[PDB]
């Protein structure tokens, strides 16, 4: 179980049951970011100092998806579900297998939209999702 | 249970540690006391590590032990110094002729030639057999010195004391008066003098004319400066109106050697130590080039061959600032610092070609100046 | 003891007990920076000037890993570890041996989270974190 | 006593005594800028103006050095005395032999420090110091 | 042990236990090169330098074969077993006989492909392959 | 003390101690090039002009070797000790005998390291050194 | 790369000394007899092996 | 078990102490100058070879 060379043909991503597919070209297609800072340190005018930790645990994930992607029609349907007025969950999670590095999620939305360009060339779609709760995995096997 | 000591070992002392701090030189202290379990004509020159290690001599006797607490107290401290045995007989069977002390000497450098300076103490002092000593270091690559504890000089008149009967003659040996208890060559020969790496840039201490102690005190006078140290007040350094030598004068709080350890008129002692260095250094790397390769011809291409170690050494030395910076100070024209000259050996008949000895390369210098003096006009219109 | 050449392989960096050994190419692998400037400097209507020197001596710090290195595994065990309750200190510090530069600290805290980026090649993760005091060491071989 | 051309092997620049040895590589090393504006015109809607002369004298100067210097370990050290508690003046003063340009300072205090960034080659360490008053000299050699 | 003449009969390379045979002609046939410079010197507006050592111990081979040779099978049977997922090390070692110059790596990976140009004659197949660590071997019969 | 015709057989390069023997054919098997230009001249949009001179004297060194050189076998090991973390001078010197022409260093660095190409003859080893500061020797006799 | 042979520095001085070297026997000379028992001569390999530390001092000298 | 389980392939895998380690689930044994004539440990200089028997025990120092 020697620690593999990196390759996204080990990284998997599940939206909802079904598998994430067509993406974009480049080196960020599915990139996580946490909400806020994990703390704050404050020091006074004398010298001394108090840390703050936050107890906001939630992430955003941008996903870029090709033009012709089954995941954009599934997407677009789930937005089109919002917009009419049903309000779920639809979970998220993705991890590597070289080094089980990763997250899930319980609860998603669906936050942001892409904007259609036709143009000359195909374009990247963007969806931007959110979470209340988000609890990465601990990479095991370094 | 069990105590942690059993991983590690951590203790807890009150006592004074010094840096290392390598340097150039090791000085040496003889005089007539012997341990005799160590030093007694077997060893003529013995080795430390520090005050520590220091137990053979007596923690109490002048010679050794009251000249090396100084020695060892410099801020940065020296490494190995070195004690030895010289003059174990008491100058000689007839002390007013010299010939003992000198074969004294001869017997010492064939144990061991390591060290670099000399510092005679708590003996020997201003005793007239010790004039064989000056006679001896030169001729010689080293450096000697003695600290005499009292004597005339205050008088710039008389001839009968040491730096008047030598005076301006000699070019290797250096006088540290001071008054009497006080053990001061310890003190800046071989503390500061040792303490100085040459191969990095800028560290050329070209004056040791504005340089602290370890822990002494500082004599008195004004008018008293000038007959010893022979420093004229504005004009220069005048060699008849004074005794050249180095007192640790203080002008404010400050207490500070004076004079630049002066050896004759104007020879200071750094433009002394660093010729020594770049002559040591070389010899260590000519060394280091018959080792190394299997052979070196005796042709041009060998003698170019060993022409490179000269010619790097000078470049190694102009970065110190010790070589003058390729100007000439009467105009501030061009003119080349340093050059080597090696001779053809094209010409060099075959009768002196079989003795596998190089003809001679020469090189030129040009020394770097220093300053020891200021002057100032503060002219006030109104 | 000649300064020797810089080289990356004579700095260490130890990191609440173990090392660090994952690090991301470029010319700025771990940096710190200090918490706010040194002095203020405040000159009046008629040309007379006072200076005021601050009490604030804290630090931040910046760690670029790879994904795959045992100081990231190291660091999001702690990350979880603070986001469950639990607040220590974890001193780290680092140092150059050719010249002995560097600093140290006694209690740091995780400030930032990396964003876990997939995409076609390997990205860096950046560690932000932040100490109350920090004591740099004075470079005495120069 | 022609006017030489410029080389950076006639600017002499001494920093409380010492000499300022190791400067990174670039067009500008030593930068030396004035606190404010020299003046301000003011004018008013009906067409007269008026001018306002300031009396504030002061500057800052930025100096750029290698991770080894002497005057590294110099600033380095008057860093740490400043944050202890004493305060001093550390006089600066840098000229151009060739045309008698530059200036005096009395009284200094370091203002910034620099980042220890270690990387894979050397990086620039900045030094921001301030002065209250800053006299410089008029060029007599044109 | 006299040096012999340099030739191509004495030379010995060996890809994961076989041999390597088919190299087409010319004075490069099998080519190491380093991954970055060793070093870098960097000297600033005073005149001072300082030396960079790097901690990059790489190297990339490039082997050119005929297109009929056992080599070729092997070395395109392993790039579709990468293609596929799994990811190994495969070592390559080569040296000469005459005076032990050469080197060795211990895990390499394919990271270029020939192209596959048939026309009128034999055209060369270049393989590249890199490693992340590359000792080589002292020639000690010089 | 004519001025010989130029022959390679009175040219002497030294490298830390041991000479330089293994030399490839050609013109050009030991070049030396400076760092930088020795100045610069800037003319402003009136006509005036002004003439800077740098402070950088540095210089580097090529050495072109035939596979079978024992030079080659001091440098491929002085190349392993900057690898494991010794860094040291190694002064190198050259000169020519008919008109005293070339020049000493008096701490060099291994810059760069060849490519150890097999093929069917025998191929250059060049290697790259630099140098700090860089004094050359002034042909005396013409 | 594991951490089992030394780093290519002699302890006694810190210079340089390759930590492993592989010898090779020569069978350009090895007679036809022994050629015909198909076995090899032997290959030689040198070491220098990685310490470790088991214990620690720390001295604490305090000046006041 | 720990022996067993430590893989050299990887970078860094080198356990050379064996030194400091825990077992699974066992218990410390007691004596402070008798893990001497046991492990044949000098205190600081060394381990000497005559002045005990060289084993292994599991001892406790903190609760660890």
């Amino acid at each position: 179980m020697a620690m593999k060379a990196y390759s996204m043909l080990n990284v998997t991503a599940t939206l909802d049951g079904r598998r994430v597919i067509g993406l974009m070209d480049g080196d960020d297609a599915i990139t996580t970011s946490p909400g806020v800072d994990v703390g704050t340190m404050l020091v006074g005018a004398d010298g001394s100092w108090l840390f703050s930790q936050t107890a906001d645990k939630s992430a955003t994930v941008v996903i870029k998806l090709k033009p012709n992607s089954p995941t954009h029609r599934q997407l677009t349907e789930k937005w089109m579900a919002q917009r009419a007025g049903r309000l779920v969950g639809f979970p998220f999670d993705f991890i590597d297998s070289a080094s089980n590095e990763g997250g899930t999620g319980a609860e998603f939305f669906i936050q942001k939209a892409p904007d259609d360009s036709k143009g000359n060339n195909a374009v990247v779609r963007e969806w931007t999702i959110v979470t209340g709760e988000w609890t990465p995995t601990i990479p095991t096997l370094l | 249970k069990l105590p942690y000591s059993r991983v590690t070992n951590v203790t807890l002392t009150r006592t004074d540690n010094f840096p290392t701090r390598r340097g150039f030189g090791t000085q040496l202290i003889l005089t007539h006391t012997a341990v005799s379990g160590q030093v007694d004509a077997t060893k003529r020159t013995k080795l430390y590590a520090s005050l520590a290690e220091v137990e053979a001599d007596y923690p109490a006797n002048t010679s050794v032990y009251k000249a090396a607490l100084s020695a060892f107290s410099q801020n940065p401290r020296p490494i190995r110094l070195k004690v030895g045995y010289a003059a174990t007989p008491t100058g000689g069977d007839d002390a007013a002729k010299k010939a003992d002390f000198i074969t004294s000497l001869g017997a010492i450098l064939n144990y061991d030639q390591a060290f670099y300076q000399i510092t005679l103490d708590a003996a020997l002092r201003d005793q007239p057999y010790l004039d064989g000593l000056v006679e001896w270091v030169e001729a010689q690559p080293k450096i000697a010195m003695i600290d005499s504890n009292a004597a005339g000089h205050e008088d710039p008149a008389n001839t009968t004391v040491i730096a008047a009967r030598h005076k301006g003659t000699v070019e290797r040996t250096a006088v540290f008066y001071h008054t009497d208890s006080t053990e001061y060559l310890a003190a800046s020969m071989a503390a500061y003098m040792s303490t100085r790496v040459f191969d990095d840039a800028n560290s050329a201490y070209t004056l040791k004319f504005k340089k602290a102690p370890g822990v002494r005190a500082i004599d008195k006078g004004s008018a008293v400066v000038t007959a010893i140290t022979g420093f004229v007040e504005q004009t220069g350094q005048s060699e008849s109106a004074g005794h050249c030598a180095n007192t640790l004068i203080d002008i404010g709080d400050q207490e500070f050697l004076v004079e630049g350890s002066t050896l004759t008129q104007n020879v200071f002692l750094d433009e002394i130590h660093a010729t020594d260095w770049i002559i040591a250094r070389t010899e260590e790397e000519m060394l280091s080039l018959f080792l190394n390769n299997d052979r070196v011809p005796f042709t041009d291409q060998g003698m170019q061959q060993l022409a490179s170690v000269p010619r790097a050494i000078m470049q190694l030395a102009a970065r110190a600032g010790i070589v003058a910076l390729d100007l000439n100070p009467l105009t501030g024209a061009y003119e080349p610092a340093y050059t080597i000259t090696v001779p053809s050996v094209f010409d060099i008949p075959e009768s002196q070609r079989k003795a596998r000895i190089a003809p001679a390369i020469q090189v030129r210098f040009r020394y770097a100046g220093a300053v020891h003096y200021s002057v100032i006009n503060y002219t006030m219109t109104f």
